[PDB]
Formats: structure tokens, C-alpha cells, sequence
């Protein structure tokens, strides 16, 4: 195995894409032919992770009582009971879909973040040496394209909740009057307001990919560069770590998400 | 406008509707405009003025005290005879001598 | 040749500094709206819409900055 | 890194799985909650005219 | 070099991640839980001595 | 050459030192407004007003950075 | 070939600025936060939710020069 | 014929720490402006003339480099 | 040749960048903290838990600088 | 050859630390005055003769080296 | 010309910031220490161990940037 | 030749910084001064004795400095 | 040969950088003790011990930065 | 021959930095004493001797580069 440890460290830096117009999978060398080359383990891994939320819920939904709950059931509860307290309190409209919009955020991004804490080698090896494929990586949102994806769907969200709730005759005063008001500002007002607004969803992709991708790589080094012994002494407290920064980073997209909606419709 | 109460322990010097003041604070000068922060200090000697609602400008003589603010009420405790800690000491003195006799 | 580097290290240099303008100004601006709600909590609720404009101005030049250093990567 | 397809296939994966809770999960554990909520005040509220 | 110290490193690492955990994190969990779970029981016990 | 490539160098690098400028500066600025907005509120509307005086002579000295900044671009 | 390493630091010198002026603001605008708290403990969980409002703000510029930083790293 | 390569420089370098040094220095002053006109509104016509009085003063140096500038940026 | 140790020289300005706006950071929030502290000493431990959550994001990125400082020591 | 360039660069640096060095120093100075000044109206006239002198010790040592770009500029 | 004093120079400067982040932010620290000492003689043998456990907290960073220029030092 | 070029950017930073060092610290000092003598004026002559007597601790150093700039210079 | 030259830019950075870092430090940590001493007189005795341990911390990481300054002179 | 005066170029730039240092840290110190003196003049001897103390550590560590300094210029 002629893996040097710049070279082992590479594998987990590639990911498994497919490409749509030779129907293949991409092996660890060849290049993105085109666009349309779907990254397979960030979807599968994300996917999964989806229905072991919503089939646990939906499995609870069905059965809560206003009696004492179940122990499982009452930790349900008491994780609607941290959403319902920030929506309660933030949000302020009549508007159904605010609550469930956040609460499947929350969660979902929170299970592509717990997955790194994973043994970084393990399931890339049943990747590999089981079912015969050419690469893994286990964290989903350490792929730009899934948070991009995410955060350019509330920035659709901030347009239509916006436009819905104050119409197009008012939105376009803001964008263009603020934010010093006197008509000969007009056209450089919108320049520096229409960058404001794209600024936004772009502050969620970057940040919460950013820290997840970090995350990963400092497990792929620690995995590649060192003797076992040391390996599990500079594992634990970046551990201790990094399950402090996967829990933030679902809350404050959580919180940030319905700051900006609420920000342009209240 | 803002309820100013004037007050000293023995009798109630001024109060009314007031739409401004200046004063001599502790720390500096302090301008009290309608609904002003809350605000606790010690106060100078001196004249503090007073504009009442309409416009009606006047000096008041405080010989200190404590003022406090809150946006719709004001109240200012006034001393009647100047304060001070060597003085009033030498008023315990002054006490105890009769004691003796 | 290295200019092509050159020119895009030109960027570079516009980004960070004027990211670090936009972030303490925000900050500082940020800081002193703390102050005003650890004194007086039914403020805060005025207080949001008046640093909200506040906040817009700090923008406004780092945000031209911004942008150009955006074009010049592309161009 | 690779600007990808990936962006358009999280989109019909997202939007089905918030389709999925809000639909499906969120309504029958929030009516589950907010009578809970109803049944305790009765019990005050009982009280509140038994001693008064 | 050999790779076969990785087995080893992540191992003992994963263990000692659960016992922090373990110990100073699952006890906060259940317990934000038993605080919780007390609401129902005091809300029950309230609102049958008011029924009754 | 290295005349064109440098220029890209000059316009970057003082747009992003005005950048610090034009929002460090009406950031501070804009603390102690916010704070005396937080004081009395009676006088944001005054205070409001006599803050943008204030702001638009911060603002002179580095706008005309982002102007010769621009003429560099174009020129 | 020098084009290599100098776009290396390019994305280097970017990110540290980057970095320093999002660490620094934060800790500026956390730390009247901590005031706030001690001051006035039973507000603090209305104080977090402000505190949050403001702090995405001071990371929304520092975050775009690490993503200028990551993409000449990338490229 | 490379030496208008640094001339480019010399310009943008000078304005730049200009641009930073006049909006930090008017920015506190200014602050304390604020500070001074939430304390006594009576005097904000007094502390306007004279904020405007001490602020001719702060800039002085700033307004020569900026007209260096000007003068190293044409010529 | 050079060009491996040039890369050295990135990592080291970003390490070291990342190094003053990390210990910075948490040291104007510890310093509010420590001076809270003293005024507020039963509560200290609720100081302390929202002190860590704000310790947390200030040291998350000077984390990914000195990751990109590994990673260009490596290359 | 460069004798030209390099010295409006030289005179460029100097000019501009002395311009941050100047601007900053009496911005904090004259801040202090004016919360002095509105703290106290009958010590505006005295403090304003302190204000004076307390400038002139400042403006020394950025006069030397403002002075010495001008002779920089010449020579 | 210059590889090997080039890899001692990158660790120059990582070792001389990396002094600075960690003196400036544990002086801070101490500083507001010293004024709660200075006002409450009977928390300090609580107050020193909250003291210690944050300045756990600053010196990380620092730590690595020293680490890999001491490895540097092996290079 | 490099060798005169040098010599005189050798003194321009010696002067620059300070010009800066001087003037910050001057003005941090006078501006405690000014604060100092808003309280009470009969203290500004006592103060006055307080404040050149510590004036010239401060300049001390960068007395040093200067001096040994221009006998650099010189020689 | 031009590695002798790359050791002392080496040499002054670090040992630089290090001098400024150590000296800010204690500076801000000596001002917040020589208040709390002119507030609390019979603490003074007690402040000289605590003053002291805090400084000790402060040296201890640019001692580092200074003693690679001797083995850059050993190089 | 490029060396002796890069080696004095940068021995300059040991002794510009380390006099901001002590320039900043003395006149940060000294506020602090300023400041405090004006309430209570009684206190300004007992004062000036705690002076003294404290920046008699403020000054070891600049005056050691200093003193560097003129021993890389004499040899």
C-alpha cells in the first residue's frame, strides 16, 4: 500500500460523485466532465439521516398524550420545547410554515454534524474494501453544494415572505431610498442594499460549511500523521470541542433563519 | 412635560408640570428634557433653574440633596443646611459637650 | 507571468482590510446597543430600528470594497 | 471546491422532508401540548371558584 | 509507514469521548428531562384534588 | 507591464485602509448615539438628525479614497 | 514557479485578517453581553436573543474574505 | 521604464492611513459630542460650533496627505 | 529549490494573525467577565456558561487559520 | 532611476504614520475635553486654554516628521 | 539563495505574534482582576481560580503558533 | 545603489513610529489631564506640575530613539 | 552572503514583535493596579503580590519569543 | 554589497517597535495616575512612588531590546 500520509490524506479529501451523461461513477483520479455530476455520499448519508428523524417523530406524533409522556417521547417534547420557544418569541405573524421550517432545519443540520464525530476511517473502509467504492467522506455538510442549496432556499423564502407581507410597492422604496433617503441616492443606494441582502444567505452557507470541513480535516490529519498513542490523546480534547461547535452551528442557523425572515416581514 | 416634586423633611419647597431644568450635579451640569433616562446623584449647592410648562423660567436655592430621574416622574430630596462630613462631626462634638454638663 | 498573481493579491488586500472596518464598526455600534438594553429592556424594541439605519451606513462604503474586490477575482 | 448538480438534488430532498414534518409531526405534537396546556389551567381554574 | 495504529488511536479515542459525555453530559439531558416530566406530575396532581 | 499590474495594487490597498476608516470611525460614532438614543428618547428624532452632521464629515475624507481609488481603476 | 506560492500566501495574509477581525468584534459585542448578565440576570435570556440578532452582522463581512480565503486556496 | 509602478503606490499608501487616521480621531471626538449633547441638549448649539471648532484641528494633517496624495497620484 | 519554505512563511503569518485575534478576543470578553465576576460573585457560574458560548465562536476561527497553517506547513 | 519613486513612497509611509499618530492623539485628547467642557460650562473658557497646551505637546513629534516629507519632497 | 533562513525567518514571525496574543490578552485579564481584588479583599481565593480557568482558556492558540515554530526549529 | 535607499527608509520608520508612540501616548496622558482639571480647576496648576514631571517619563524613550535615527542618518 | 542579512530581519521581527508584546501587556495590567491603588491604600501591600503573579504569566510566552532570539544569534 | 545596511536597517526596526512599547505602555500607565491624582492631591507623592514601581517593570523589557539594538550596531 504506497499511500504516503500526504497521499492517504487525500482519499478523504475526494468525494464520490456520479457523472449523468456517461451514467458512471468518477474513481479517485478522473475530472468533472460537466455540471451535472451529483456528489452520491453527501445525498446518501444526508438522506438517511433525514428518515431516522422524521420516522422517530413521526413514529412519537402519533402517540403523545397529555398525560406523562415516554422518556423518548418527552425529549421530543422537550426539543419542540427549545423551538417553540425561540419561534414563540421571534416571531410574531400568523404564518403556519415559520415552525416546522425551523424545527426541520435544526435537527437535520444537527445529524450531518454529529455523524463527524464517527471514526473517520471506519465507514470509508466498508466504502472501499466491502462494496467496492472508489472513495467516501461522512459528513454532508462538509459539501458546499448541500448549505448553498439550503441557504439559497430561504434566500427564495426571504424574496417571497418579503414581497408577500409588504408587496413590491414598498419594497422597492427600501431597497432603493435607504439608507440615506435624498433622491440623488438613489442609484447608489440600491447597489450597496441589493449586496446587504445577498450577504445574508451567504453568511449561512459559508459559515456552517466552513466549520464542518474544517471539522473533517483535522480528523483526517490526526488519522494520517501520527502514532496510535498519540493519536487518541489529540482526538479527546478536540472532541470535547467539536461537539461544542456542532451544536452552535444548528442554532444559529435556526436562529438566524427566522431573524432574517422575520427582520423583512414584521 | 414631566411632575417635578421639590422636597426638603420639613416642608415641600416647589413641584408642578415642567418642561425643563438644569442642574448642578455631583459629577457636573445635568439638563433634564422630557423623558429623560432614570438617573440617581448627589447635587451641588447652589441655584438650580427651573423652566415650568409655558415656558416659565426661575431659580431655586438648594442647599444639596439627592436627585432622581424617571421618564414621567422627577422628584429632587433637598437638604436644608450645607453637608458635610467634618462639619456634622463637629456637631458630635458639640453634642457630646452638653452630655457633660 | 506574476502579475496575473499580483493583481489578484490586489483583491486580497482590499478584502481584508475593509473586512475589518465593516466588523468593528458593527461591533462597536453592537456594543453600545447592550448597554442601552441592560439599562432598560422596553427600549430594546425602538432600539433595533434606530441601529438598524445606523448599521446600513457602516456598510456602506466596506460593501463598495466589497464588491470590487469580488469583480477583480473575476477580472 | 466543485460547483455541482448536488445544489438542485438537496433541494427536492429538503422540501420533502419539511413537507413530511409539517404535515405529518408538528401538528399532532403541538394539539398534543397545547390541550395539555388547557387541561392543567382547569385545575387552577377549578380551584379558582371552589375556595371563592 | 503502517496505518494499522489507526485502529487503535480511533478506538480508544471514541471510549474516552463517551465517558466525558457519560458522566458530565447525559446527567444535564435527563435531568432537563426530569424537570420537565415534574410540570406533568404537579399539573395532574393540581387539577384532580381541584376537580375533586 | 509592471506599471498596469501595480496599479491594480494601488486602487485595492487604499480603498481597503478607507474602508477601515468610514466604518470604524461612524461605528464608534454610532455607540454613543445609540446609547443616547437609550438616554432619551424623546430626542431620537434630534439626536438622529444632529448625528448625521456629525457623520457626514467622517465620511468626506474617505470617500474621496474611494474616489481616487475609482479614477486608479478607470485610469 | 512563483505564481504557485504567492497565491498560497495571498489566501494567508486574507485569512488572517479575516480571522482577527471577526474574533475581535465578537469578543467586543460579547463581553457588554457578560455586563448585561451581570447587571441584570433575569433578562439574560431576552440579552441572548439580541445579542444574536447583532452577532451574525460582525461575521457576515469576515465570513466573505474566508470565503475569498478558501477559494484561492482552491484555485 | 518601470517607475510609475511605485508612483501608483505612494499615492494610495498616504491617503489610506490618512483615510484611517482622520475617521478614528473625528470618530472618538464625535462620540464624545454625543455623549456631551444627551448630557445638556441646551448646548448642542454650543457643542455643535464648538465640535465643528475642534475638529478643523484633528484632520489638519490627514487634509495635507490627502493633498500629497492628489499630488504623487497626477504627477 | 525555495518554494516549499516559502509556503512556511504563508503558514507562519497566518498562525501567527490567528494566535493575537484568538487570545485578544477572549481576553477583552474574560476581562468583563473577571470584573462581573468580582461585582457579581454568586452568579459566577452564569456568567461562565454564557461565557463559554461566546469563547466558543471566538476561538472557531483563528481554529480553521491555524488549520490552513497546518495544512500550507504540510502543503 | 528609482531615486524618484521610492522617495514619494518614503515620504508616503512617513507622512502617514505621523498622520494616524497626530489625529488619533489629539482625538482622544480633544474628546476628553469635550465631556469635560459639557460636564462644566464655567470651565469651558479655563479648560480651553489646557486644551491648547496639551495639543502643542502632541503635534511635536508628527510635525518632525510631516516636516521632514516636505523636505523629503524637495530634496 | 535563501530556503533554509527563509523557513527560520516564517518562524520569526510566528513566534514574535504569537508573544503578543498571549501577553496582551492574560494584561487585560489581569488588569480587570486587580480592580476586583482592589474592591473585594474577601473573593480573592475564588476570584484567582476563576481567573486561572479562563486564562486556560486564552493561552491555546498561542500554544500552537509557538508548537509549530519550534517544529520549525526541527526543520 | 540599494545602500542609500535603505539608510533613509531606515530613518523614516524610526521617525514614523515615533511620531506615532509620542503622540498616543501624550495624548492618552493629556487627555486624563483634561478629564482631571473639568473636576476642579484650582487642582489644574498642582496638576500641571503632575503632568510635565510624567510627561517627561514618556519622552524619555522615544528621545532615544530619535537621536539614534539621526546619528544613523548621519553617519 | 545573503544568509547572514535573512537571520537578522529574522532577529529584529521576532525580538520586535515580542518587546511590543510584553510591553503593552504589563503596561494595561499596571494601569488597572495603580487605580485600585490610589481607591484602596492597605490592599497595596496585598495588590504587589497579586500584581506579581499576573505577571508572571505575561512574560512566560514572550520569554519564548525572546530565547529563539538568542538561538538566532547562535545560527 | 546589499548586507550592512539591511543588517542596520533591521536593527532599526528592533528599536522603533520596542519604542512604541515602552512609549504606549508608560503612557497608558500614566493616565491611570493622572487621573487619579486630580481626585486627590495629598496622593500625588504617595502616588509617584507607586508610580515608579510599576514602571520600573514596564521599562526592563524594551530597554533589553534597546540594548540589543547597539550591540547589532556595534559589531
Amino acid at each position: 500500500e504506497n499511500m504516503t500520509p500526504q497521499d492517504y490524506i487525500g482519499h478523504h479529501l475526494n468525494n464520490l460523485q456520479l457523472d449523468l451523461r456517461t451514467f458512471s461513477l468518477v474513481d479517485p483520479q478522473n475530472p468533472p466532465a460537466t455540471f451535472w455530476t451529483i456528489n452520491i455520499d453527501s445525498m446518501f448519508f444526508s438522506v438517511v439521516l433525514g428518515l431516522l428523524f422524521l420516522v422517530l417523530f413521526r413514529s412519537v406524533a402519533k402517540k403523545a398524550t397529555s398525560g406523562v409522556p415516554g422518556k423518548f417521547q418527552t425529549a421530543i417534547e422537550l426539543v419542540i420545547g427549545f423551538v417553540n420557544g425561540s419561534v414563540k418569541d421571534m416571531y410574531h405573524g400568523k404564518s403556519k410554515l415559520i415552525a416546522p421550517l425551523a424545527l426541520t432545519i435544526f435537527v437535520w443540520v444537527f445529524l450531518m454534524n454529529l455523524m463527524d464525530l464517527l471514526p473517520i476511517d471506519l465507514l470509508p473502509y466498508i466504502a472501499e474494501h466491502v462494496l467496492g467504492l472508489p472513495a467516501l467522506r461522512v459528513v454532508p455538510s462538509a459539501d458546499v453544494n448541500v448549505t448553498l442549496s439550503m441557504a439559497l432556499g430561504v434566500f427564495i423564502l426571504i424574496l417571497f415572505y418579503s414581497i408577500k407581507m409588504k408587496g413590491i410597492g414598498g419594497f422597492t422604496k427600501e431597497l432603493t431610498l435607504q439608507p440615506f433617503n435624498h433622491w440623488a441616492f438613489i442609484p447608489v443606494n440600491l447597489i450597496l442594499e441589493g449586496v446587504s441582502l445577498l450577504s445574508k444567505p451567504v453568511s449561512l452557507g459559508l459559515r456552517l460549511f466552513g466549520n464542518m470541513y474544517a471539522g473533517e480535516l483535522i480528523f483526517i490529519l490526526i488519522a494520517g500523521l501520527l502514532p496510535w498513542w498519540s493519536q487518541w490523546i489529540l482526538n479527546v480534547p478536540w472532541a470535547i470541542f467539536h461537539i461544542l461547535i456542532i451544536t452552535l452551528q444548528a442554532f444559529i442557523f435556526m436562529v438566524l433563519t427566522i431573524v432574517y425572515l422575520s427582520m423583512a416581514s414584521e | 412635560t414631566y411632575h417635578l416634586d421639590v422636597v426638603s423633611a420639613e416642608q415641600q419647597m416647589f413641584s408642578g408640570l415642567v418642561e425643563k431644568i438644569q442642574v448642578t450635579g455631583s459629577e457636573g451640569e445635568l439638563g433634564i428634557y422630557p423623558g429623560h433616562a432614570p438617573l440617581l446623584t448627589a447635587i451641588k449647592p447652589g441655584m438650580i433653574r427651573i423652566v415650568k410648562q409655558h415656558g416659565h423660567e426661575e431659580f431655586i436655592y438648594l442647599s444639596g440633596g439627592i436627585l432622581e430621574v424617571q421618564p414621567g416622574n422627577v422628584t429632587v430630596l433637598a437638604d436644608t443646611a450645607i453637608r458635610g462630613q467634618d462639619l456634622d462631626e463637629a456637631r458630635a462634638m458639640e453634642a457630646k459637650r452638653k452630655a457633660e454638663e | 507571468n506574476l502579475n496575473m498573481d499580483l493583481l489578484y493579491m490586489a483583491a486580497a488586500v482590499m478584502m481584508g482590510l475593509a473586512a475589518i472596518g465593516a466588523a468593528i464598526g458593527i461591533g462597536i455600534l453592537g456594543g453600545k446597543f447592550l448597554e442601552g438594553a441592560a439599562r432598560q429592556p422596553d427600549l430594546i424594541p425602538l432600539l433595533r430600528t434606530q441601529f438598524f439605519i445606523v448599521m446600513g451606513l457602516v456598510d456602506a462604503i466596506p460593501m463598495i470594497a466589497v464588491g470590487l474586490g469580488l469583480y477583480v477575482m473575476f477580472a | 471546491m466543485n460547483l455541482n448538480a448536488t445544489i438542485l438534488g438537496q433541494a427536492i430532498a429538503f422540501v420533502l422532508f419539511v413537507l413530511f414534518c409539517m404535515k405529518y409531526v408538528w401538528p399532532p405534537l403541538m394539539a398534543a401540548i397545547e390541550k395539555r396546556q388547557k387541561e392543567i389551567a382547569d385545575g387552577l381554574a377549578s380551584a379558582e371558584r371552589a375556595h371563592k
